[PDB]
């Protein structure tokens, strides 16, 4: 009926996930949009 | 266009695109049923609002009682 | 060529990123010390005795106070409208207890928007255009003078002015309508017809432009990409948007002169906020709103309540409960 | 520019004031006798200033029932 | 300048009916509201 | 404990005010 | 499984970023005091 | 020829006022709502509803007169003239409070007829339908304060009454009983209306101030014909002025006028979302972090904590007079007074 | 001789038609 | 009478300040020349370098 | 309440599909007052 | 505490004498169309 | 000449607007609803 | 049979009878006066 | 300066705005050039006469009118000014700089 | 009932003067179309 | 010496900020990388 865990660690995991996850999705979408800008509509 | 065994048995359902009935069609048949449904919707609104209290219809919470 | 004219032609130069003109020699250092004291005293100010009754109010972010409760609290009422700078205090924290941060922000902010208003004149001189955007900014500057300076001038202390915070503005409005009846004042009545009316004409004129654009664009892309910036031709048919709105109401209820239309946009909210800023300042000297309490009487003389009495039962309930231990005598400032 | 008789060539016409230099008073007078012969109090339910209270009813009148409000408002005045 | 001497024009247009819906109640009610304030209690 | 959140949000929206003035998309004309 | 003709690219200029960075922050300025209660 | 195609030719004809197919819904329902307010503010009392004299017939002026809300005793009733409450009688139906549901139902069916009109003009003259979209703000205030707010509450009594001072109750009614001001949807609405009043003032008084010298007279209102191809004002100078005064400036006239559409409407739509939640008493009344603290510290005080005590002054003094059907017989010793007044 | 009592004799319209006395000093003295 | 004399002497000299802002603007714009609007043959912004 | 707006947007969009990019050059002569008997009908244009 | 009053009144007079001697230095010649 | 001027029909309709609004301010200081 | 029921059916007739007058009044007003070259 | 007719008006409107704001605060604060027997009592001295007329009344009921022990802990009738003067207590401590000819004796 | 025809009698006097000046010319309109 | 607030609301604000903030920086960088792919190196 309960498990006393560290309350800042929900921010350590989810910001520890979603800040570097969003860094790679920033870099991947612009890499394919540069391919789409160069191959198509050149 | 890929044609499969399921897309061949559903073929005459997605067939007659833009194959309408000419002129006015069944629009005076439709306007009777739209009027009767609106006439149905003013009845049950006034039954709920107790502006149409009818015999043996009690809109209290004590209707489903013992 | 002079040692001053080479400086005097830098201040009045339009080549800078922000215009730094001769009114900007006064509004840049006054607003930046009305910003640097506002940002610090919103985070880490100590609690402030606003009423002079030795009960401090804690309105900064350190002392609890989520930002729809925190405020730079007004000055002490024992101080009043006396000039209270830092050097007239015995110590800097004694200056913070009496609420010295509120006149240091609000005399620099009011002197900063008064020289923002001259700076809005000043770029309209060096760019060579008609200069009356200073007149349209004189409606917020007067309204920021009415709640911050003229209401402390008429009503005595600086504690009666508006607190620099979000929940302080809601406390300022309830205490105002307790004692001054701003809701039944016919100049605040005009201001909410220039606020609703100004919000109408923004949603009306902004609609009829964007509903009558000529298509210099494709279908899938955005519509705003069809107006090349700095073009010569108009991007919307004024004759079609007039012929729209001449069918909506009738033909002669709509301006097919777009200069008289756009002046009416600059006249309806600006005159309305001029009449609000008067009303709060005339209620600062206690020329209150309309008082139709107990007017309707029958033949026997018994009082019949009207709708101004149910406003008054609200107005009386926020009258007995504001300043709950700051009153010692039965009449409020009489 | 629509095809009908224009507005300001009606107001300035001499037949317009020959027809209702009287019926703008005759609606003003008909409005006057609606509120002075006691008809405005009667057909709209508004009480006269001596008909607010009643010798049998010193309190304020308020409706209590919903369906028998016709029976209540009859017994609330006189 | 001169009156419209001979050009035909309809008299009972819909702009006549649209005005008299908002004008004939107005001059009835003004005059009813004018008679309300000579009423002494 | 939670005043760190309000100071981060108020400074963090004061940087977007700073970046929209000086790092804006420059409206050049069209010749 | 042919190549699609109905695909189209998405644009977002720097003005639309600075409005969206202002909007998502100010709604977090507004609603943080009520979420924290 | 035809028969239905005939009536489309007459109703959509060009006249001084336009009827259209929306005019069969608008022009009766706008007439009996705008006229039904004006005949209950003039004659019809509120004495048997609220205990309030509010009409011009019994001694009120333009401010303190209203068609008041019907009763608590009726309770969500549609209150027809032929209905079970006030059967047949016109004088009882005015006395029960049935003119309020005569106006607010004709108003709710007139704003349908005006927004269908803005679809019908823009389709016929060939424009884009961005005026019926901008009118969906004013629809969503009338459908959520006058209809969806009292339907969630108790009755039609707690609705806004159509009058000038009767609205001024309803602003202070939602302050004391609801702490409406602290509601963040309403604070989204104040920055939508005062933002729209800014955008109407700051755009209207900069194109009267950066305009081209097109004429030769001293006044500039004569120097514009409607059908001119050239721009009547200078976009590049108005971009140059606000880039150095403010720091940001519009570069798109086409995006500028959409921002004058979006800022009032999406301010008016957001505060309409909150007052739907105010019908259920899902209000943003108190900060529970600061009510636990102010109960556990008798020297912790903020303007929020001062705003709660002002609400208990409003809800305890007005309650004997605002809701007289409840019979609140509060003595003078138990209502919260302050000190010395 | 006589001057300035119209729209296209001074430029100002009638609602500004009190400011046709700036370069007219005799009428302005009788205006004060 | 103090409450009329002080209230109306915000109503007059605030407005008398507004017409000063109207006329200090207009007199320096009429003496410079651009009181009827921007000259279309040479507007001064187009002969300036842009901001950035 | 929010779905009432998006229906009103989509009902605006499915009727006004051809003017979604903006109005054409055919608008200017069909709008000005008293030109046509029926509004938005170029077969009625009312002359002599 | 007096040293702040010496320091503020240095700063307030410095921007006021830039204001007064700035507008005295031929301000209506800082327009366009001549000089 | 068979014509009324346009400024004359707004003048005698303009006095009656001041005339009706003049009686509405007098009637707020007299009669019913004037606290007398 | 209930007086609250029969007042609703009488409202349907009185809703019909008064608001058949703009049904016929927008039909006499077109067959006597119509457009010149249209549908 | 600018030397024109619209200029010389604009210099005088800013000067008359300065005199009109000053003539308001004469009428709201001064009681010597605007005497109280003619214009009525001022904003401060109405608030100080109320503290005086209840300093009289409770002294006539036999209270020691100093050592009042007011409700917030401060002075109810008589109080101390921030500069150290004996002033009236209550809300009227903001109007402590009042010079009025019925209390200056 | 008897005071209703005191109110509507200036209205009946209004339409009687209106149908004196228009009844020649309102007959022209209904016979035209 | 303390202020008892709602502990999931740190996740409601910071994920309520950094998930739509990262959505706009995803869309902006690929929009300029498509411009850089089409204008330059075409
Ligand atoms: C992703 C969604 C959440 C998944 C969590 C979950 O998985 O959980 C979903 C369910 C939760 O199971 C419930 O689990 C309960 C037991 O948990 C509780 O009881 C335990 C003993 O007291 C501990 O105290 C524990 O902390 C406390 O939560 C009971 O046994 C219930 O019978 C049982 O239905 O998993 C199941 O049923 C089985 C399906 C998986
Ligand atoms: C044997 C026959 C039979 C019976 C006994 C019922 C029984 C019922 N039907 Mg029903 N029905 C039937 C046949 C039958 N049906 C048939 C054949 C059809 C045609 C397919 C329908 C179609 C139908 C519909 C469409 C609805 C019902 C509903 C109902 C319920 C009414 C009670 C209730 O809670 O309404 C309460 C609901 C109302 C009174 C509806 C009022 C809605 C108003 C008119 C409009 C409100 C929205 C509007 C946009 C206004 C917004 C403004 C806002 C601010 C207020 C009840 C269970 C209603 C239901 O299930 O709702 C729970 C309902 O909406 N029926
Ligand atoms: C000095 C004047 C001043 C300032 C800066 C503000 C600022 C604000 N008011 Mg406020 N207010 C004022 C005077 C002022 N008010 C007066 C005189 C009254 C009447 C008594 C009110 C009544 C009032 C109400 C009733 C409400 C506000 C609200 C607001 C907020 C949003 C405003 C909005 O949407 O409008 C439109 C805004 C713009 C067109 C431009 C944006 C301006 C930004 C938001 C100002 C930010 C100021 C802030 C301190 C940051 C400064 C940064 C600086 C330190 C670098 C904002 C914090 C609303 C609120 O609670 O939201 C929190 C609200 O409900 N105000
Ligand atoms: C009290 C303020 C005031 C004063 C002193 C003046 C004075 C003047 N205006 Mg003027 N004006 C005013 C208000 C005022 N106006 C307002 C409010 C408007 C806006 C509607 C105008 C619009 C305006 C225009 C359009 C013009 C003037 C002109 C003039 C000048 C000559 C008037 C003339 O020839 O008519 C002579 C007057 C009459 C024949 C009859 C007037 C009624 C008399 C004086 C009866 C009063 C007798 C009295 C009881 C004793 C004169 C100096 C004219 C100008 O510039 O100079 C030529 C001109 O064209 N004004
Ligand atoms: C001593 C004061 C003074 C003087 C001599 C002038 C002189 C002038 N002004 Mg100016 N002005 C002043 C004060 C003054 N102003 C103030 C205080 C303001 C701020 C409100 C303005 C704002 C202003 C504007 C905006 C404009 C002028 C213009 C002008 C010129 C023509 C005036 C005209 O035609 O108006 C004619 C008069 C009217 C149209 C009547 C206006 C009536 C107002 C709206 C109502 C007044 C309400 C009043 C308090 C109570 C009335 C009682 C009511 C029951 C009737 C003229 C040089 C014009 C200009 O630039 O010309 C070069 C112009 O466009 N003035
Ligand atoms: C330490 C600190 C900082 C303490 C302070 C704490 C504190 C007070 C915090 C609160 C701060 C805060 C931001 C509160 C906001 C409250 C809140 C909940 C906001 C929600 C946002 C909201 C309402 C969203 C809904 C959408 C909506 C209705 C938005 C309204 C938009 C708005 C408010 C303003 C935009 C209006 C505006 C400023 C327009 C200026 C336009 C302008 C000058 C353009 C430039 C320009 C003008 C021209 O005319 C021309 C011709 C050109 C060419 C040109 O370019
Ligand atoms: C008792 C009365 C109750 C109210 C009755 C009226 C209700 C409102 C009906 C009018 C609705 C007008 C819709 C206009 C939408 C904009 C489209 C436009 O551009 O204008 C209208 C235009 C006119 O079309 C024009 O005419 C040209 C030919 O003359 C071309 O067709 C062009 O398309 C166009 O330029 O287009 C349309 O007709 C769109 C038809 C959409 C119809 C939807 C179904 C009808 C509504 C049913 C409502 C039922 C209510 C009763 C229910 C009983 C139960
Ligand atoms: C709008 C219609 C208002 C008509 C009306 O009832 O005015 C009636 C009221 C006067 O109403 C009178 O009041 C008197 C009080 O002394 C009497 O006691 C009576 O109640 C009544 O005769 O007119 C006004 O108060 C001024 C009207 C201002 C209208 C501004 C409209 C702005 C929009
Ligand atoms: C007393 C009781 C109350 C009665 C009051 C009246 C109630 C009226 C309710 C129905 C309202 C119908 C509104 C129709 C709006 C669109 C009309 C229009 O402008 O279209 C006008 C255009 C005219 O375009 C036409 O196009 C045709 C080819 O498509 C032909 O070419 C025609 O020649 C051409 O003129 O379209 C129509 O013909 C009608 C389309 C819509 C038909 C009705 C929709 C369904 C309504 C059902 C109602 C049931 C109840
Ligand atoms: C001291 C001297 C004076 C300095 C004042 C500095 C103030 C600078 C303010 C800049 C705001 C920029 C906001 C980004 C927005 C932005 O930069 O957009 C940039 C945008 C550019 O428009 P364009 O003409 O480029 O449009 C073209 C494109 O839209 C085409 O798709 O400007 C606007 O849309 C109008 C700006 C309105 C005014 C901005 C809103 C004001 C409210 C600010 C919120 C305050 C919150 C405070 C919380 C603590
Ligand atoms: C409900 C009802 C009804 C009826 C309705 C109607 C028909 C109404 C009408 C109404 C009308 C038909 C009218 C009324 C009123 C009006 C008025 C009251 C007007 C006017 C006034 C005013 C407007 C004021 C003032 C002014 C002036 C004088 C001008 C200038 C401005 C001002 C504002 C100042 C029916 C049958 C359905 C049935 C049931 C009951
Ligand atoms: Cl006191
Ligand atoms: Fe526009």
């Amino acid at each position: 009926g309960g498990m006393s865990v560290s309350f800042p660690a929900y921010l350590a995991v989810l910001l520890g996930t979603f800040v570097p996850v969003a860094f790679l999705v920033i870099l991947y979408i612009q890499s394919e949009a540069r391919k789409a800008g160069a191959s198509s509509k050149s | 266009a890929l044609r499969t065994r399921l897309g061949e048995i559903l073929r005459p359902l997605n067939s007659e695109y833009g194959k309408v009935a000419p002129g006015w069609g069944t629009t005076p048949i439709m306007g009777v049923f739209m009027l009767l449904f609106f006439l149905f919707l003013l009845i049950i609104l006034q039954i709920y609002n107790s502006s149409l209290i009818i015999e043996n219809v009690d809109v209290d919470w004590t209707s489903l009682g013992n | 060529a002079s040692l001053w004219e080479r400086f005097c032609s830098w201040v009045t130069s339009t080549e800078n990123r922000l215009y730094i003109g001769w009114f900007g020699v006064l509004m840049i250092p006054t607003l930046l010390t009305a910003t640097s004291v506002f940002i610090i005293a919103f985070v880490a100010a100590p609690p402030v005795d606003i009423d002079g009754i030795r009960e401090p109010v804690a309105g900064s972010l350190l002392y609890g106070n989520n930002i729809i409760s925190g405020a730079v609290i007004p000055s002490s009422a024992a101080i009043g409208i006396h000039f209270y700078p830092i050097w007239e205090a015995a110590s800097l924290d004694e200056w913070l207890y009496n609420g010295g941060c509120y006149p240091l922000i609000v005399l620099h902010f009011l002197l900063g928007v008064a020289c923002y208003m001259g700076r809005e004149w000043e770029l309209s001189y060096r760019l060579g255009m008609r200069p009356w955007i200073a007149v349209a900014f004189s409606a917020p500057v007067a309204a920021a003078t009415a709640v911050f300076l003229i209401y402390p001038i008429g009503q005595g202390s600086f504690s009666d002015g508006m607190p620099l915070g979000i929940s302080g503005t809601f406390n300022f409005m309830i205490v105002f309508q307790a004692e001054h009846n701003i809701l039944m004042h016919p100049f605040h009545q005009l201001g909410v017809a220039g606020v609703f009316g100004g919000s109408l004409f923004s949603a009306m004129h902004g609609s009829l432009v964007t509903s009558s654009l000529i298509r210099e664009t494709t279908e899938n892309e955005s519509a705003n990409y069809g107006y090349k910036f700095g073009q010569e031709e108009e991007t919307y048919n004024i004759v079609a948007a007039h012929g729209y709105f001449g069918r909506l109401i009738f033909q002669y209820a709509s301006f097919n002169n777009s200069r008289s239309l756009h002046f009416f946009l600059g006249l309806w909210p600006v005159v309305g906020i001029w009449l609000t800023s008067i009303s709060v300042s005339t209620m600062a000297f206690n020329l209150n709103g309309f008082n139709f309490n107990q007017s309707v009487v029958d033949s026997q003389g018994r009082v019949i309540n009207t709708w101004a009495d149910i406003i008054n039962r609200a107005n009386l309930g926020m009258e007995v409960m504001h300043e709950r231990n700051a009153h010692n005598f039965p009449l409020d400032l009489a | 520019s629509t095809g009908e008789r224009p507005f300001s060539d009606i107001i300035t016409s001499i037949r317009y004031w020959v027809i209702h230099s009287i019926t703008i008073p005759s609606l003003f007078v008909a409005g006057w006798l609606f509120v002075s012969t006691g008809l405005a109090y009667d057909v709209f339910g508004t009480p006269r200033p001596n008909e607010y209270f009643t010798q049998d009813r010193q309190q304020v009148p308020l409706v209590n029932d919903r369906f028998s409000a016709k029976q209540e408002l009859e017994d609330l005045t006189k | 300048g001169n009156p419209n001497q001979s050009v035909t024009y309809p008299i009972f247009t819909f702009r006549w009916l649209a005005i008299h819906g908002i004008a004939v109640p107005t001059v009835f009610f003004l005059g009813a509201i004018t008679s309300m304030q000579f009423i002494q209690r | 404990m939670e005043a760190l959140v309000y100071v981060f949000l108020l400074v963090g929206t004061l940087m977007v005010i700073f970046f929209a003035v000086f790092f804006r998309d420059p409206p050049k004309i069209a010749k | 499984s042919n190549p699609n003709p109905n695909k189209q690219p998405v644009e977002l200029n720097r003005t639309s970023l600075f409005w969206g960075l202002l909007l998502i922050f100010v709604l977090a300025v507004l609603f943080s005091s009520y979420f924290f209660n | 020829r035809g028969w239905f195609d005939l009536i489309d030719d007459w109703l959509k004809r060009d006249r001084f006022v336009f009827i259209g197919w929306s005019g069969l819904l608008l022009l009766p329902c706008s007439y009996l709502a705008l006229g039904g307010w004006l005949t209950g503010t003039t004659f019809v009392t509120s004495w048997y509803t609220h205990g309030l004299a509010s009409s011009y017939l019994e001694g009120c002026n333009f401010l303190t007169a209203a068609v008041s809300t019907p009763a608590n005793s009726m309770g969500h009733s549609l209150l027809f003239l032929w209905g079970p409450e006030a059967q047949g009688d016109f004088t009882r139906w005015c006395q029960i409070g049935g003119l309020w549901t005569f106006i607010a139902l004709h108003g709710a069916f007139g704003l349908i007829g005006f927004c269908l009109r803005q679809f019908e003009i823009a389709r016929l003259v060939g424009l884009r339908p961005y005026n019926a979209i901008a009118f969906s703000g004013p629809i969503s205030v009338f459908v959520s304060v006058f209809l969806m707010y009292p339907l969630g509450q108790a009755s039609w009594f707690f609705a806004p009454s159509f009058g000038v001072a009767a609205i001024f109750r309803f602003l202070l009614f939602l302050q004391g009983f609801h702490n409406w001001t602290l509601n963040p949807f309403h604070m989204m609405g104040v920055a939508g209306i005062l933002g729209g009043a800014l955008l109407c003032a700051i755009h209207g008084a900069t194109v009267e101030n950066t305009l081209f010298e097109d004429g030769d007279a001293a006044d500039t209102f004569r120097a514009f014909t409607p059908t001119q191809s050239e721009e009547t004002y200078s976009m590049v100078t108005a971009n140059r002025f606000w880039s150095q005064i403010f720091g940001v400036a519009f570069s798109n006239k086409r995006w500028l006028h959409f921002f004058m559409l979006f800022v009032p409407v999406t301010g008016l739509w957001t505060s309409s979302i909150g007052i739907v939640g105010l019908a259920l008493n899902l209000r943003a009344y108190d900060f529970v972090s600061q009510e636990l603290r102010a109960a556990e510290d008798p020297e912790f005080e903020t303007f929020y904590t001062k705003n709660i005590l002002l609400n208990e002054g409003i809800r305890a003094w007005m309650a004997a007079q605002d809701q007289p059907h409840e019979n609140f017989i509060f003595p003078e010793e138990v209502l919260p007074r302050g000190n010395a007044l | 001789s006589a001057a300035g009592r119209d729209i296209e004799s001074t430029g100002f319209a009638w609602w500004s038609g009190n400011a046709r006395l700036i370069n007219v000093s005799g009428k302005l003295l009788g205006a004060h | 009478p103090r409450s009329w004399l002080t209230s109306s002497h915000f109503f007059l000299p605030f407005f008398l300040f507004i017409g000063h802002l109207w006329h200090a603007g207009r007199a320096r714009a009429a003496a410079a020349g651009f009181e009827k609007g921007i000259n279309r043959e040479n507007e001064p912004v187009l002969f300036m370098r842009p901001l950035d | 309440l929010l779905f009432f707006f998006g229906h009103l947007w989509h009902g605006s969009r499915t009727l006004f599909r051809d003017v979604f990019a903006g109005i054409g050059a055919e608008v200017t002569e069909q709008v000005e007052f008293g030109a046509f008997a029926k509004l938005g009908d170029r077969t009625t244009k009312k002359q002599g | 505490m007096f040293t702040l009053k010496i320091f503020v009144y240095t700063t307030v007079i410095f921007f006021i004498s830039l204001f007064v001697f700035g507008f005295l230095s031929n301000d209506p010649s800082r327009n366009p169309n001549r000089k | 000449t068979g014509r009324v001027p346009i400024w004359l029909v707004a003048f005698v309709g303009g006095i009656a607007v001041i005339g009706l609004l003049g009686l509405f301010i007098y009637g707020s200081y007299s009669g019913v609803g004037s606290s007398l | 049979m209930t007086p609250s029921l029969s007042s609703f059916i009488n409202s349907l007739i009185l809703g019909l009878v008064i608001v058949v007058i703009p049904i016929s009044g927008a039909l006499l007003f077109v067959s006597q006066k119509d457009k010149v070259t249209r549908s | 300066f600018v030397w024109s007719g619209e200029a010389y008006l604009s210099y005088s409107l800013a000067a008359l705005a300065l005199m009109g704001f000053t003539a308001s605060c004469y009428a709201w604060y001064n009681n010597t050039a605007y005497p109280s027997e003619f214009y009525g009592p001022t904003g401060p001295e109405a608030s100080q006469a109320q503290a005086f007329t209840f300093l009289v009344r409770d002294q006539r009921l036999g209270a020691n009118v100093a050592s009042a022990q007011g409700p917030t802990g401060l002075g109810k009738y008589l109080m101390r000014s921030p500069s150290g003067e004996i002033i009236f207590g209550g809300e009227t401590m903001r109007f402590w700089d009042l010079r009025a000819p019925w209390l200056e004796p | 009932d008897t005071r209703l025809l005191i109110v509507l009698l200036p209205v009946l006097a209004a339409a009687s003067w209106a149908l004196y000046n228009i009844g020649r010319v309102a007959l022209q309109q209904f016979k035209r179309l």
